[PDB]
C-alpha cells in the first residue's frame, strides 16, 4: 500500500498570497499518476490535477501541479476567495488507490482573544436527570485553543465534548462550543463549575466559573 | 457532459447490509473505471474500490475486502456498492465516482483519474431510533457583548435546522455542528451574541426544527 502525507496540515494564507502545498509518497508513483483534488464543505470533491501536472478542462490556470516520483506539489500562483477550502492528494499508479489527510487552506488574519462566556445547565434539564455546562469561545483565531473543565477545581476529563464552527466568511475567525455532561446526581456533589481557556491572544489562562445555586 | 445520480439517504441498524446505487448519464458507461469513495464526518476521503464493467475487472481496498461488494449493471448503466456486517465507524457519506476522459468524446482515452463525482449518499449506521430534540434554554449571564442560545440534545437523527426569531435574527449567530454523544443521539448548541443593553429588552426565541421526528420547537431565552 502506497501512503501519501500531506504537508502541511493547514495552511494559513490570505486572499492575494501564492499558495504551495506538498504531497510525500511512501514509494514511487508508477507513471506519475498522481492527482488532485478540492473540497468544499457539504460538496463532492473536485477534480484540480492529473497526472501530477495536467489540468482538466474549467479549471483556473492558477492551479498547477509539479513534481514527480515520491514528491509531489500542488501550486496555487494567487489565492482567490473561494480557494479557501480543503484540498486532497491521490495516487492511482497502482490498482490499489489511497488518498492523503487533505490540507485546509484558511484564511490568516490578526490573532483574536475569544469572548468567553459560560452557561449553567438550565431547571428545565435538571429535572430529566441530566446535567450540560456549556463553555463558549466566541470569534477567535487561530483555530488552536484548549478549553479545560473543572469541578471544584479538578480537571475533568472524559464528560465533555466540544465541536468548532467553520471559519467565518467575515471577520474569519472560528467559535469553539464544549459541553461538559454529568448526571443531576453527581452535579448536586458539587459547587464550583468553571471552564479554563488558553489560547495565543491570552497572555494568561482565562476562567469563567459559577457557583451552583448562586 | 456525464453525470452521476446516487440512491437516497438511509439508516442502517449495526450487522446489516446496505446497498448504494450510482446511475450513471452521458459518456460510455462500458468502458470508464468506476470508483467508490467514502468519507467519515470531519475525516479525510478513503477509496474502497473500483469496477471497469466491459470485463468486469474489480478492484478492493484490503480493509474492507470480505465484506464489500461492487458490481456494475451495463443493462441500466447503475453501479452498486454492497457494504455487508455493518459497524457505527463505518457511518459515512458515500460517493460515487468515474475517471474521466481525456476532454471530449469519441477520441477520449480515458485518464484514471475521478473527474466526475457523484451528489454523495449518506449512511448513518446507529442502533438508535427517531427521536425529537429536547430544546432547553442557555440563559445570559446576570461589556459590551452578551451571550444566549439554546441547548439541542439528545436526537435522532441528523439534520436540526435552528433559526433565531423566525430568521429576522442572523448577525452574530452561531449555530455548532452535532457532536455523536455516547447514547448514540446528537447535540448541538445554537448561540448569538447581542448588545447586553437588549437584553432586558429584545425577546429572544430560538425555532427548533427536527424533519425526521417531524418536530417544531420555539424556545424562549432570557435572563435568570
Amino acid at each position: 500500500e502506497i501512503v501519501l502525507t500531506q504537508s502541511p496540515g493547514t495552511q494559513s494564507l490570505s486572499p492575494g498570497e501564492r499558495a504551495t502545498l506538498s504531497c510525500r509518497a511512501s514509494q514511487s508513483v508508477g507513471n506519475n499518476k498522481l492527482a488532485w483534488y478540492q473540497q468544499r464543505p457539504g460538496q463532492a470533491p473536485r477534480l484540480l490535477i492529473y497526472g501530477a501536472s495536467s489540468r482538466p478542462s474549467g479549471v483556473a490556470d492558477r492551479f498547477s501541479g509539479s513534481g514527480s516520483g515520491t514528491d509531489f506539489t500542488l501550486t496555487i500562483s494567487r489565492l482567490e476567495p473561494e480557494d479557501f477550502a480543503v484540498y486532497y492528494c491521490q495516487q492511482y499508479g497502482q490498482s490499489l488507490s489511497t488518498f492523503g489527510q487533505g490540507t485546509k487552506v484558511e484564511v490568516k488574519r490578526t490573532v483574536a482573544a475569544p469572548s468567553v462566556f459560560i452557561f449553567p445547565p438550565s431547571d428545565e434539564q435538571l429535572k430529566s436527570g441530566t446535567a450540560s455546562v456549556v463553555c463558549l469561545l466566541n470569534n477567535f483565531y487561530p483555530r488552536e485553543a484548549k478549553v479545560q473543565w473543572k469541578v471544584d477545581n479538578a480537571l475533568q476529563s472524559g464528560n465533555s465534548q466540544e465541536s468548532v464552527t467553520e471559519q467565518d466568511s467575515k471577520d474569519s475567525t472560528y467559535s469553539l462550543s464544549s459541553t461538559l455532561t454529568l448526571s443531576k446526581a453527581d452535579y448536586e456533589k458539587h459547587k464550583v463549575y468553571a471552564c479554563e481557556v488558553t489560547h495565543q491572544g491570552l497572555s494568561s489562562p482565562v476562567t469563567k466559573s459559577f457557583n451552583r445555586g448562586e | 457532459q456525464v453525470q452521476l445520480v446516487q440512491s437516497g439517504a438511509e439508516v442502517k441498524r449495526p450487522g446489516s447490509s446496505v446497498t448504494v446505487s450510482c446511475k450513471a448519464s452521458g459518456g460510455s458507461f462500458s468502458t470508464y473505471a468506476l470508483s467508490w469513495v467514502r468519507q467519515a464526518p470531519g475525516r479525510g476521503l478513503e477509496w474502497m474500490g473500483g469496477v471497469i464493467p466491459l470485463l468486469t475487472i474489480t478492484n478492493y481496498a484490503p480493509r474492507f475486502q470480505g465484506r464489500i461488494t461492487i458490481t456494475a449493471d451495463r443493462s441500466t448503466s447503475t453501479a452498486y456498492l454492497e457494504l455487508n456486517s455493518l459497524r457505527p465507524e463505518d457511518t459515512a457519506v458515500y460517493y460515487c465516482a468515474r475517471e474521466g476522459t481525456t476532454g471530449w468524446g469519441w477520441l477520449g482515452k480515458p485518464i484514471g483519474a475521478f473527474a466526475h463525482w457523484g451528489q454523495g449518499t449518506l449512511v448513518t449506521v446507529s442502533s438508535a431510533s427517531t427521536k425529537g430534540p429536547s430544546v432547553f434554554p442557555l440563559a445570559p449571564s446576570s461589556g459590551g457583548t452578551a451571550a444566549l442560545g439554546c441547548l439541542v440534545k439528545d436526537y435522532f437523527p441528523e439534520p436540526v435546522t435552528v433559526s433565531w426569531n423566525s430568521g429576522a435574527l442572523t448577525s452574530g449567530v452561531h449555530t455548532f455542528p452535532a457532536v455523536l454523544q455516547s447514547s448514540g443521539l446528537y447535540s448541538l448548541s445554537s448561540v448569538v451574541t447581542v448588545p447586553s443593553s437588549s437584553l432586558g429588552t429584545q425577546t429572544y426565541i430560538c425555532n427548533v426544527n427536527h424533519k425526521p421526528s417531524n418536530t417544531k420547537v420555539d424556545k424562549k431565552v432570557e435572563p435568570k
